[PDB]
């Protein structure tokens, strides 16, 4: 999380729902608020910041943290030169010597692992599709209807017939009619009343059968049935799926020729940041958005109108970026291993992943 | 380039089996598994 | 190779077997990319192995003895092993997890507590209209609630009809919601303490794991008393543990997450399941044991990430890993007739009665 | 009037105990039959 | 499946309710809560019916050609086919189904 | 009629037998099943989904006459 500091320069004091004060660190980087993009001091706090702080606790090394300039994780490209291609992003910051380490949810892949070393994964995660969820509030007055009201009025007519039959059987007035209407909500008198009672019970049971039938809705087989779905496989003009351009997801989709159609569908609707795509998915501007399950499940937990698709694909992990020539990656990977072993990651995940009750 | 040099194949559009799309102005040619055809 | 059985050379003769599976095919794919011929052998001492009295055993011991350059298998990755030997990028997520079988408030859930307040306010307005039409008002509310459970004249009749319709609708929706219920488990965050303190639950909860394993070492590392209690509860093998689970000789089993999950998916009838809906502790990965820092390393890592890049891992998981219990389409089962949730709602029902008794006592107090 | 009471209990509306057991059995049978009829339908 | 323990707890609750009724002899609110609990009990009685109605957990060991039991053959489940048939040619053609064919060869 | 889609050609076409062998190659390898799985797949496999009383009333009237006889 990144937030601007108060004019005094002091970071604002905040605490987790558990009653634990949230640690914060100073990071200089580009502000999306200002018209220009000068790097400014801002307070950054979160799972990664806590991990870096804990690492600085276990290992005596201190840390100077700052936000990346381009605002993207990392990519390999050349804008003006066909001859040679260069890295951009935090990866580029790591290879340029601008940073000796990169602490962030940077997805581990073969392309990035060539130039830079990755610490043992602190978080195991994969890609899942996120689509908008809606609470099907309906039928309240309309499931008052589905009896068509012809059958209920016919019930009233049957009540009238039962009252007439009651009069005829008792002969063989108003109070009897009121008693009949009350029953709704000689031998043949009792027969008529019994048949009326059975028909009323049957009517209630039919209303329950209609109610129970009407409650089940929208059928199984939702919009996203997994990574492979007709709606996902065939990009209809109605259903629009996208991802963040110039990211690991982009490289993954652009890598395979099978996913080239999906890349053609995403390329037009693609966004620079995941936040705009999430806001678009929430406003139903974008039908589906593919991204990390770590962020996606957290967003689905945060907002109940958003649900992530099942059948997680592309099993991967997040780790601290390190240069191969730097001796800190050994003890860093060891420290992450011990971090998982002790169960600190359990408390950290219970901390930053809220899993709200959606009250 | 002209296709004349073969077994020329004529077809007709029926979904899902046959799907015809407009050629990409930005690409300039067909992409992925799509194949060029003339009418 | 086996010592007691010897045709010749007294331990020199070795028995040949055919190894295959997920890890095997992964090792073959990796060896395909790295392009090196290799010779496969099986560890005679222990299954996985751990350090006792200062000495390593198993595959890691074979690596320390230079008898094997790279060890491939179901071996997990931990802090202790990674210091002495190198580990490849994790192939699959596995760790200490608990497998259990569940035998078995929905009433208030269907109303969402809004229906109760709405019906109470509407019954208050209807009882006010009926009162306009001390204990008499109490009998009016008694009549309203009497209609609510289905045991001036026109209003009461229509109110009775609406109450009947509401009752039938509530019954159908409660039955439907009770049928649609799922995900029920125990120890969502592992902090339930059931496994932690045996004496808190009567009778005490029986739980154990395969000794000399990584889960056992981690169990002794994080919890002392848990290790001491699960010491007598240790199982010979995963099959013996599963049999101990099924026959009722063990309440919960602690083992590898991936192994337990495949065992769940390949389970006949899908009887046993993982705890926390696939919740895993220590979140370890499956790597490849190797030598000292000098070696192939990054090439092997790149090869594994290449294996992840092509997507063959998904297909391998489909063949060797994925089960028929994934086909469940969200909700796993009904839980049938046995609930005990109604007994849970009974307390909430009793609480309002106790508060009403408090109001009766409070009325008696004002009298005196 | 006895059969009328029995059938009255059977349908949704020593002697007292028997009538009570009959009423409970009638409630269970009615609810089960109605719910099962809805489910089967 | 109620174990008769729940039914006995119900009877004990009836005795306790009778004892509370005797002792009491604001009670209308308690009676109302009792009525709501009774409605919930009837709805639960309908819920048991719906539960016996469901039967929602089939195992389905064999789903299709790509099913886990077929793709990865187990000694418990024995699958076979007619020798010298189209099935043999189909299974021997693919190396993926070659293992399943090896599994069928004995059976 | 259980018709199928073949490939139209000129009579006595030599490319017939080859095409037939490839099409049968798709079924023999089982790649036809996977291709059909890819292009023909869809989302929904499944979805959606008084006289006796009057008779009893007439029986009740006949019961009135029969009760009159019985009285
Ligand atoms: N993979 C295990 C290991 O020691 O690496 C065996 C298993 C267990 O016994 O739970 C953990």
């Amino acid at each position: 999380y990144v937030r601007p500091t108060t004019s005094d320069g002091t970071c604002r004091e905040e605490y987790t729902i558990n009653g634990d004060p949230i640690k914060k660190v100073i990071c200089n980087g580009p502000d999306e608020t200002i018209p220009g993009r000068p790097t400014v001091p801002q307070c950054c706090y979160g799972f990664c910041v806590d991990l870096l702080i804990k690492l600085a606790r276990e290992m005596d090394f201190t840390y100077e943290v700052h936000l990346v300039a381009d605002g993207k994780f990392g990519t390999q490209e050349r804008v003006n030169n066909s001859n040679a291609a260069a890295w951009n992003g935090m990866m580029g910051e790591l290879l340029s010597g601008q940073a000796d380490m990169i602490v962030a949810p940077l997805t581990i892949n073969n392309e990035r692992a060539q130039y830079i070393e990755f610490s043992k994964p602190f978080k195991y995660q994969g890609l899942t599709i996120l689509v908008k969820k809606e609470i099907p509030r309906s039928t309240l007055d309309s499931f008052m209807q589905p009896f068509q009201s012809t059958l209920w009025l016919l019930v009233g007519l049957s009540v009238h017939v039962v009252a007439v039959m009651l009069y005829l059987l008792d002969r063989f007035l108003s109070s009897a009619m009121w008693f009949s209407w009350r029953v709704l909500l000689s031998f043949s008198a009792r027969i008529l009343g019994m048949v009326w009672a059975g028909f009323a019970m049957i009517i209630v049971a039919s209303y329950t059968a209609n109610l129970a039938a009407f409650l089940v809705l929208r059928r199984p087989e939702e919009r996203i049935t997994g990574i492979n779905d007709p709606r996902l496989r065939n990009p209809s003009d109605k259903f629009i799926y996208a991802t963040v351009k110039q990211s690991s997801v982009d490289i993954y989709f652009r890598r395979q020729v099978e996913l080239s159609t999906m890349y053609r569908h995403m390329e037009k609707h693609n966004y620079e940041s995941a936040a705009e795509a999430i806001q678009a998915v929430r406003d139903n501007k974008l039908h589906a958005f593919i991204w990390d399950s770590a962020v996606l499940e957290f967003e689905a937990s945060q907002k109940c109108d958003l649900v992530t698709t099942g059948e997680l694909f592309f099993r991967s992990g997040f780790g601290i970026g390190m240069r191969k020539d730097s001796p800190w990656k050994q003890e860093v990977s060891l420290n992450i291993l011990k971090s998982h072993e002790n169960g600190f990651m359990e408390e950290l995940d219970k901390t930053w992943v809220r899993y709200q009750e959606c009250d | 380039m002209w296709p004349v040099f073969h077994l020329s194949i004529v077809t007709l559009e029926e979904a899902p089996f046959v799907i015809v799309e407009d050629v990409d102005p930005l690409s300039g040619t067909c992409m992925r598994n799509t194949v060029p055809c003339r009418k | 190779q086996i010592r007691p059985e010897n045709r010749t050379e007294e331990g020199g003769n070795y028995i040949k077997r055919c190894c295959k599976g997920f890890c095997i095919d992964i090792l073959k794919k990796i060896a395909k990319t790295v392009k090196f011929t290799y010779d496969l052998y099986l560890v005679t001492n222990g299954k996985h192995g751990k350090k006792i009295n200062g000495v390593w055993n198993g595959m890691i011991g074979e690596v320390v003895t230079k008898r094997a350059y790279m060890a491939v298998g179901s071996l997990t990755i931990n802090e202790e092993r990674s210091e002495v030997v190198d580990f490849s990028v994790p192939f699959i997520e596995t760790g200490i997890s608990v497998m259990v079988s569940r035998s078995n408030s929905a009433f208030l859930e269907p109303f969402s507590a809004d229906v109760w307040v709405m019906m109470f306010v509407m019954l208050l307005i209807v009882s006010a209209v009926a009162v306009f039409v001390s204990f008499t008002i109490g009998k009016a509310i008694w009549l309203l609630w009497g209609l609510v459970f289905n045991n001036s004249k026109i209003m009461v009749s229509v109110w009775a009809f609406f109450a009947v319709i509401f009752l039938a609708s509530y019954t159908a929706n409660l039955a439907a919601f009770m049928i649609q219920r799922r995900y029920v488990d125990q120890v969502s965050g592992l902090s339930d303490k059931k496994f932690q303190r045996p004496n808190d639950f009567s009778p005490a909860f029986r739980f154990g794991t395969v000794p000399n394993g990584s889960t056992e070492r981690n169990i002794r590392n994080n919890y002392l008393e848990m290790h001491s209690y699960m010491v007598k509860f240790n199982q010979r093998s995963v099959q013996d543990a599963l049999l101990s689970l099924k026959s009722g000789k063990l309440d919960a089993f602690i083992y590898d997450a991936a192994v337990l999950n495949y065992m769940a998916g390949r389970d006949e009838g899908c009887k046993l399941v993982t705890i926390g809906s696939g919740k895993v502790f220590a979140t370890t990965g499956y790597g490849i044991a190797i030598q000292k820092d000098s070696g192939w390393k990054r090439q092997v890592d790149l090869a594994i990430l290449q294996l992840f890049g092509d997507g063959e891992m998904e297909e391998l998981e489909a063949l060797w890993l994925t089960g028929i219990c994934h086909n469940e389409k969200n909700e796993v089962m009904s839980s049938q007739l046995d609930i005990d949730n109604m007994a849970g709602v009974f307390y909430m029902l009793a609480a309002a009665m106790a508060l009403s008794l408090i109001t009766f006592i409070m009325e008696h107090l004002f009298y005196k | 009037k006895a059969i009328w009471l029995l059938w009255g209990l059977v349908f949704n509306n020593t002697s007292k105990i028997m009538v009570s057991v009959w009423a409970f059995f009638a409630v269970i049978f009615l609810a089960s039959y109605t719910a099962n009829l809805a489910a089967f339908m």
